[PDB]
C-alpha cells in the first residue's frame, strides 16, 4: 500500500511537469515561427 | 391543494405494474441534464403512453427525472395536466421547504 | 553568385503546425498514459 | 505485425463478426487506432465492447 | 537602542504552510516555516539518493 | 474504502471521449467517479425533502435501493448490429423484433412507442444516452462533526451516514433486469 | 530583413534544444527511480 501509494504521488507528479515544459516548447516554437513571418513594431 | 397530485403518485409508487425501464433510463441519465436533453423526446411518450394505458405517473420513483420533467418537458410536448403533476410535485418540495 | 537568399515562409508554417500539434499530442498522450497506469495497476 | 494486432483485437477482444469490417465503420477506424495502444484490459473484453456502443453514440446524434 | 530577536520574529513572520502525510498515509498536520528561523543562515545541505 | 476521499481520488467523467481505463474500473472503488456539476445548497435540500419526507411518507416504508450491472446489462442489450450499425428501417415489427433482441422488445415495446415510432426508432432513441454510462453501484460512507452549537457536549462524536451513488430508488423488483 | 531575425532567434533555439535534453534526461531518470524503488 505505501509503494502503490508513493508511485501514484510521483507518477503523477511528473505529468505536471511534462505539461509545463510542453507550454514552455509551444511557446517558444510559436516565438521562432512567429519572427521568422513577422517581425514586431 | 396538492391533494390530487398526491393521489396519483400514491398509486404510481404503490403500483407493482410500474414499468421497469423507468429505472434504466435513471441509472442512464444520472440527472445529468445533457443526458436528459437528448432521451427527452423519448420519456415524453413514455411518461403520456403510461399515463393513458395505465393510471400511474412513471419516472416520479426519482428526484432528478421528476424535476427535469418539470423543467424541460414544459414547453409543450406533454399535455398541460400531466405536466401539472409534476409541478405540483415540485411545488410540494419547495412548500415543505 | 545566388547561393544564399531568403527561405520559403510556409515550410516554416507546415513545420510549425506539426509541432503545435505534436505538443497536443505529447501533452495528452502523457496524462492518457499515466492515467491507464494509475487505473489499471495502482488502484 | 499490426495485422495480427487488429484482426485480435476485432474478432478475438471485441469478438466483432466479420460482417462488420474497417471499410464499413470509420468509428471503428478511428477508436482501433487509440485501442490497440493498450495491451492489458483485452480480458475484459466487455469493456471495450461498451466504449464502441458509447463512441457510436457519439457519432450518431443529430448535434 | 537595540533590536530584539523578539520583534524581527514576528515582524519576519511566516510564509510557508505545508501539509504532510505520515509514512502509512493515517494522519496529516501541518508545518509552519518561518522566514526568521536559525535554519536559513546554516545554507547546509540536503540530498536524496534512490 | 478504508479512508476518507482525498482531493485527487475523485476522478472527473468525459463524456462523449472514449473512456476505455473508467470502462475497466466500473467495479473498482479506491478512485470515485464524478461529473463536473456539484449540486448547490438549495437543490440539496430539495432533494433531501423528496428522498427523506415525500418518498417514505407516500411509501411508507416499501421503497428499496437497488444497482444494476450496467457494463454486461447494456453489453449484452445494445450490442447488436442494429446499433453498432446506426446509418446516420420501417420492417414489419417481427424483424425489428429480431433485430433489437429479445430483452429490449419486451421492455421498450408497448411502453415508448407510438404509431410515428416503431420499436427500432425508440430502441435507437434510447441507445443514444448509453453515450453517458457512468460506473456500478457504490455505498458511500460520510462522516461529519455536527455544527458548532451541538457540537459543545461531546465534541468528538463523528456521525456516520450512508448514502447510494450510482443506484437507484426502487418500488417494485423489476421482473425483466 | 529577415535572416538576421531568423539566426537570432536561433541563437535561443540553441537553449531550447538544451532544454529538451534535460528535461528528457530527467523523464528518465525520474522512470528510472520509479522502477528501482517502487516495483518491489
Amino acid at each position: 500500500r505505501v509503494r502503490k501509494r508513493y508511485l501514484r504521488q510521483e507518477l503523477r507528479d511528473l505529468g505536471h511537469r511534462v505539461q509545463t515544459y510542453c507550454e514552455d516548447l509551444e511557446g517558444r516554437v510559436s516565438e521562432a515561427e512567429a519572427l521568422l513571418n513577422q517581425q514586431c513594431e | 391543494d396538492y391533494e390530487e397530485t398526491l393521489r396519483l403518485f400514491k398509486t404510481t409508487v404503490t403500483s407493482p405494474n410500474y414499468p421497469e425501464l423507468c429505472y434504466l433510463v435513471d441509472v442512464l441519465v444520472h440527472g445529468n441534464v445533457d443526458a436528459f436533453l437528448l432521451i427527452r423526446t423519448f420519456v415524453a411518450r413514455c411518461i403520456v403512453n403510461m399515463f393513458h394505458t395505465r393510471q400511474l405517473l412513471v419516472f416520479a420513483h426519482s428526484y432528478a427525472l421528476v424535476t427535469l420533467i418539470a423543467e424541460h418537458l414544459a414547453d409543450g410536448a406533454l399535455p398541460p395536466q400531466l405536466l401539472f403533476h409534476y409541478r405540483n410535485l415540485v411545488a410540494v418540495l419547495r412548500l415543505v421547504t | 553568385p545566388i547561393t544564399v537568399l531568403t527561405q520559403n515562409v510556409l515550410s516554416a508554417l507546415e513545420i510549425l503546425r506539426l509541432v503545435r500539434l505534436d505538443l497536443r499530442q505529447l501533452a495528452q498522450s502523457v496524462q492518457d498514459t499515466i492515467q491507464h497506469m494509475r487505473f489499471l495497476y495502482l488502484l | 505485425k499490426r495485422d495480427e494486432k487488429h484482426r485480435h483485437v476485432v474478432n478475438v477482444v471485441l469478438e466483432l463478426p466479420t460482417e462488420i469490417s474497417e471499410a464499413t465503420h470509420p468509428v471503428l477506424a478511428t477508436m482501433l487506432s487509440k485501442y490497440t495502444r493498450m495491451s492489458s484490459l483485452f480480458n475484459d473484453k466487455c469493456a471495450f465492447k461498451l466504449d464502441l456502443l458509447r463512441m457510436v453514440a457519439v457519432s450518431r446524434t443529430r448535434r | 537602542d537595540e533590536v530584539a530577536r523578539t520583534d524581527e520574529w514576528k515582524g519576519a513572520g511566516v510564509s510557508r504552510l505545508r501539509e504532510v502525510w505520515d509514512v502509512q498515509h493515517r494522519v496529516r498536520l501541518r508545518v509552519l516555516w518561518y522566514v526568521n528561523s536559525f535554519w536559513r543562515s546554516r545554507e547546509l545541505s540536503y540530498d536524496d539518493h534512490e | 474504502d478504508r479512508q476518507p476521499l482525498n482531493p485527487a481520488n475523485i476522478e472527473a467523467r468525459h463524456h462523449g471521449v472514449s473512456d476505455v481505463p473508467r470502462l475497466g474500473a466500473m467495479d473498482a472503488d479506491e478512485p470515485l467517479f464524478v461529473d463536473d456539476y456539484r449540486a448547490t445548497d438549495d437543490e440539496w435540500t430539495l432533494q433531501k425533502v423528496f428522498y427523506l419526507c415525500l418518498m417514505p411518507a407516500m411509501t411508507n416504508n416499501r421503497a428499496c435501493g437497488l444497482g444494476l450491472n450496467l457494463k454486461t446489462l447494456l453489453v449484452d442489450l445494445f450490442y447488436r448490429p442494429a446499433f453498432l450499425l446506426m446509418p446516420a428501417p420501417e420492417d414489419s415489427i417481427a424483424a425489428q423484433r429480431q433485430a433489437v433482441g429479445e430483452m429490449l422488445t419486451e421492455l421498450v415495446e408497448d411502453v415508448a412507442t407510438d404509431a410515428h415510432t416503431p420499436l427500432l426508432q425508440a430502441c435507437r432513441e434510447l441507445f443514444l444516452a448509453v453515450q453517458f454510462v457512468g460506473e456500478h453501484v457504490k455505498v458511500l460512507e460520510v462522516r461529519a462533526p455536527l455544527d458548532h452549537a451541538q457540537r459543545q457536549g461531546l465534541p468528538d462524536f463523528i456521525s456516520r451516514q450512508h448514502v447510494l451513488y450510482n443506484g437507484c430508488c426502487v418500488v417494485t423488483a423489476p421482473k425483466t433486469l
